[PDB]
């Protein structure tokens, strides 16, 4: 790629061609008609009665799709309804995978009508399909299906079984003293103070897909237990995902829709490090329900500033923050692990 | 498919051995191909994993020690194993890993044996 | 690690006779469970895998149940065929670990 | 920072915020101001290194001799203004660029004579001494390399790309083998990564494996790729590695190549070569188990420009590995002649 | 062509097709492949002109003198190879470049030996010989510059912009005294204008009256600008211009400013000078009628370093005219130090 | 001034800092001076004697019509009995001979539809008999300081306070590189070449002017005279070197009554042109196909160059002044009844 | 990795005699040797770095010499503190290795 840049803090412009990593943080075009109607077919009569989304992006080409779906599954005669929901965070991980079918639905390129039979696509449906009975991660991005200039990706049911993420939407980056690991849903910043250690991350999903060991920085010589973001949920095994007096935060706030890591207190928040704190649990927000705000919080060994989630409810703490005087059972808590 | 597994045999303590794994009917770099052995008389225990991706993992017990690798010519996966000491004797397994996280496709097995 | 126990150690029953085999975890390995069958001289086959699906290829009078900690695998018709030794591990994470294992008798 | 990107199939752009990585090598460093710390303080520090022992320079990159040529003039004009006998003499790199056991020290307190910045334009040139601390040149003999001071300053703030900006540099308290971070960028998005700095380009590809694909080298520096600033660092063995470690070879998955081992002995006598997986022209490499073993690279044509035509590797893979220098092609470790024997062959004699 | 544009403050485009002249100045011209006409060809040129009595070569810029740089060595092979006692020998550049009478000839037959292009590698380094045609350099004893070749050759096609590319020149039949119009752009949009090639970048503005601005030069050629590349070039007079008409600039109201004349003794001894329009660091100048005339450029430290301080002009306007060059601040012909005599201060010894 | 650009003939890349030129022959919402100062300005002007407003390019034509409701608006809500009211665009557009009065204070009311009036302020259009031209305003308004740029979209004009014959220099762009050559602004696009000497390539004009082309923005405007000239001065054509051809003289008499034309040297389809020593003189222009839809395919030239110069107009493909018919009269073919 | 090989395996010396070491390594490594020195129940102390290149604080009565393959460790005068043991390491690639060891005895 050829291109220009800027730099406002020392108004210096240049330009020349390279590698670029842009921040993100789309018409798909799932297989074929007439092929992922046999697929889910033939999945269907093998046992597995709905699927679970790996990240947003399979939740939207489901819900794009599934009208001219329907259409084709009723179009050849086949019981079978497909009904897509929203997505609920953490997206867990399914046992199953899609078959890849030998032949197509001879027919094929109105509405529908709804069957008594449900392929249930990622939903509050847990009941009439268990997540033990969900296929997932059964999708792979083409050749030459995605791209800066695309703006319409090809996708193709997998023919293996895998458990890492897609690289095929994967941008890393490290210029100087500022890094970058990123994929359609993640944005994670690290810099260099006096190490290497995480700045702040942008999460608008929670994946359970593994990232590739082939787009991360500094992958040997590092504990699964030090990263900031547990390796559970796509985080990168990575020196560039620790930071100094904090462990894996696999207690934390993960139920939310759109979330965001930084380094300091919670507005109207104060914290000390003393040897008499309560030890390590599940993360606390910091207004209680009623909407009262604490206001003095204590760790044993962290390292100020303190470790805080931004999400649209409240600001939750880190583990290792615990309220100095004030007890914690009237508090609101996380009810997830990853 | 196949799975044959060929180059064990005895071997002094503080050896080394390479082990092999002909597949038929498959290409390695498309499965998730892992060894595990099993000691006479004992229980079977997991060793390690190299992705499709190429990653690899290793327990604790062998972490320095064995190294696993593949050949895509050869269209054979291999076992490095070094320094070997006395709980290190057992038979080997070539196996691999699909739905469930589960091993569908074993070898038939071949024999290392660990003594003066 | 998670460490996986079985019981019973042994087992003996005759043709048609009903057979249950249970494993325990140490962990919240919720329903990431296989189970296997190992006869002497021979490698180990894969018989169910998600605690409860079958591998295909594999007669159904195996049975799989469980979530959590507590499993349980069930035989409804022993044949003379299924005389051998039956192994549970948990594929929740690495390292992966197998069970001690539980021998049919008779 | 901001920018955008174009594609010219549909007159277009694409603008975005994030980390940009640009292709900085065979770009002329000599169009930029440097300051190293301070005259007085630089002073200060080279008076101290010729009392203890230390001789002279050698050079990590060649941005630290072009530094080095700025900078002399001045150096030996205020050196002089404080009645010390010594000029510093910079002279010219080739390849590779050994390192020194040395290092230049701290002083305590600047010269107490002289201008406070880099560029007071007019000053009376000095005069010549008879006690000279030589940069690095074709002057191993009044001083061997185990005299030499290396890696020895540290990038501060740059403007690399934009070309008149200004390059501040200061003299490290500490002894390290690292090359400066400063100026590294490492980038891979979808199949395609890159390593890179102000002299090493260094492209891989995501064939059936990750594989180098093709490299641009324009100085052989033998500092250490830093592991911060290295993708896919665990799992690699140092006899793998296409690029040796010690020559600045990023210790990655990325910096190899199935067949190949470690190219210990490459041609690393030049000043610059591309790195290929193509036949040299008028060439054919056949594989045969019948071929020798692997020794020093050789050069595709003989002393007198005769095109051999036949050679073979033993388990080496297609397209053969390949150096592309202004004399021509070389040929890998592995691949050595069919028919003709050695002897009339010219062969690499530096190994790393 | 096509392209597209960029605004940094709002972070977006513009696309289309077009002219568009880029700033190619202070680039390094050495990292392109040079094609004159033919080796063959050329050797036979250079032999006819020896015989004819042409010595050497006076060259129009610094793009011939890279060109006959790259291409001496192959060009000595090829005589050699026929039996001409004859060495090509290729020197330095001094400005201004001035002209010679003589043209080099274009042969009816060339050579009946050696290659067919440019770039066979590989050739046996040729021996000397006791007669030379020398290339400009300091050389201007052997042989005077009225026996010198200047201007005798003319750009086929090119690619510069891009830093591997071909460029194809040729030996003209005619006689000339134009710059070449290959590498030419001149373009005004709203109130801005400029005149560039490959080593000027004059630029323009409309304040009250269209005036220059500024001018980058990195040589002093001394062909003529075309007229065909020139913007408003009727109604002005030669004597108002202040790049001289000697020195390839442009006969336009673009090249003028009001109150100045045309500069025939300013530093154009200088290697690279820029001209632009405001007072020198520490120095006044002030608009008095009893300031002396009009004479040769004086620069604003004395030899000794010392900074003169008060300046005048008789009818000159602010911001007073300077050039920067590496020395450092020069004035116009028209500003004259106030209180210290001029023979205390270093002038330029150039006519153009 | 930073930006890329792609040669696709050698397939080749690059970028840098320099100045572009685009080929812009929409996007723009026009900001006049303010609308409390130009409804001064119209009351005034329509106080001095002057009914009316000649267009200078589309660009004004367009301001114009879009400005033209709110203007009433303010005008009727203060109070004055005046309507402005603007036509379409006929071509050429011809000067005329007064100026808009630069008001010394703004209206004092002003920041909804009117009423039509029986006192009519026509801009630009077919309303010659109660406004005839000898009392109509031309060239009156200047682009202002920074009005335009690459990335403007909002051009903000001025009154002036003046008098110009010549075109707004805001807006024009000529460049030259190698050996192409370009005179353009926002209603032409004049190419040229060096094939031997420069000459004209071709033109492409969405609009006939009247205005002057300034001669700062013009190339080798010296050693020319202006019976040479392919495009004539009368037409905003610019005085130079690249504005020639050879064999050629000033298309005085070319179909400049179009709406959208186009400039090349070919013939027109199913025609032959050869030159004759035994060929009529040069008048007005003549078009191929006859009014009844036959084509004629035999013409001469006395002294002209091949290939023959052409007029693409949407409605038919006209020659130019120096090439007639051998056999066919042109009684009967269809002539241009205007001229420069 | 590199093995380091020294000679003699003890010395035995009289106040100011005159001691040589000698140390090989099975490797070409030119410049990168350091020679230390260590009394029993105490840490080593390093005298030489770069293979000639003395420590800052130790007497110049120990000097250095030698590349390519083969090193020696000369001392001036010997002195009541100059008994103990002497040690060569390589210092040109990961594993750092030293060498068997040398002691020096009181005669």
């Amino acid at each position: 790629h050829h291109g220009c840049s800027v730099d406002f803090s020392k108004k210096e412009t240049r330009c020349g061609t390279g590698v670029f990593v842009y921040n993100d943080v789309y018409k798909y075009h799932p297989d074929s008609p007439r092929r992922l109607a046999a697929a889910v077919k033939q999945a269907w009569e093998d046992g597995i009665c709905g699927i679970s989304s790996v990240s947003r992006m399979e939740n939207i080409m489901w819900r794009s799709v599934e009208g001219e779906l329907n259409a084709i599954l009723e179009e050849n005669g086949v019981q079978l309804t497909v009904v897509v929901g929203s997505v609920k965070n953490p997206m867990w991980r399914g046992p199953q995978r899609l078959p890849v079918p030998v032949n197509e639905l001879p027919h094929g390129w109105v509405r529908a009508a709804k069957t008594n039979n449900s392929f249930v696509v990622d939903g509050d449906t847990l009941k009439e399909c268990p997540l033990k009975h969900r296929a997932w991660n059964s999708f792979l991005v083409e050749d030459h299906g995605f791209g800066v200039f695309h703006t319409s990706v090809w996708l193709k049911v997998r023919e293996d079984y895998s458990l890492e993420c897609d690289p095929a939407v994967i941008g890393t980056a490290v210029k100087g003293k500022e890094a970058v690991h990123s994929d359609l849903g993640y944005w994670i910043e690290s810099e260099k103070n006096d190490t290497w250690r995480l700045k702040r991350a942008h999460l608008i999903e929670m994946k359970t897909c593994e990232w590739p060991k082939s787009h991360t920085l500094w992958t040997d010589g590092i504990e699964e237990s030090d990263l900031i973001i547990p390796k559970s949920l796509a985080g990168p095994l990575s020196h560039h995902n620790t930071r100094e007096g904090y462990r894996t935060q696999m207690k934390g706030p993960w139920h939310s829709e759109e979330l965001e890591i930084r380094f300091e207190e919670c507005p109207g928040t104060k914290v000390h490090v003393e040897e008499t704190c309560g030890t390590r649990g599940p993360s606390l927000r910091s207004t209680t329900a009623s909407g009262r705000v604490i206001e003095e919080w204590c760790c044993r060994e962290c390292t100020m500033p303190p470790l805080s989630f931004r999400a649209k409810d409240g600001c939750w703490y880190g583990m290792e923050i615990r309220p100095r005087k004030e007890p914690e059972s009237n508090l609101v808590r996380s009810m997830v692990t990853a | 498919v196949q799975l044959v597994e060929s180059g064990g045999g005895l071997i002094q303590p503080g050896g080394s051995l390479r082990l092999s794994c002909a597949a038929s009917g498959f290409t390695i770099s498309s499965k998730y191909m892992s060894w595990v052995r099993q000691a006479p008389g004992k229980g079977l225990e997991w060793v390690s994993i190299i992705y499709s991706s190429g990653s690899t993992y290793y327990a604790d017990s062998v972490k320095g020690r064995f190294t696993i690798s593949r050949d895509i010519s050869k269209n054979t996966l291999y076992l490095q194993m070094n320094s070997l000491r006395a709980e290190d004797t057992a038979v080997y397994y070539c196996a691999s890993l699909g739905s469930g996280s589960a091993f569908g496709y074993w070898g038939q097995g071949t024999l290392v044996t660990v003594s003066s | 690690d998670i460490v996986m126990t079985q019981s019973p150690s042994s087992v003996s029953a005759s043709v048609g006779d009903r057979v249950t085999i249970t494993c325990r975890a140490s962990q919240g390995i919720s329903t990431w469970l296989a189970w296997y069958q190992q006869k002497p001289g021979k490698a180990p086959r894969l018989l169910i895998y998600a605690a409860s699906s079958l591998q295909s290829g594999v007669p159904s009078r195996f049975s799989g149940s469980g979530s959590g900690t507590d499993f349980t695998l069930t035989i409804s018709s022993l044949q003379p065929e299924d005389f051998a030794t039956y192994y549970c591990q948990q594929a929740n994470s690495f390292p992966f670990t197998f069970g001690p294992g539980t021998k049919v008798e008779i």
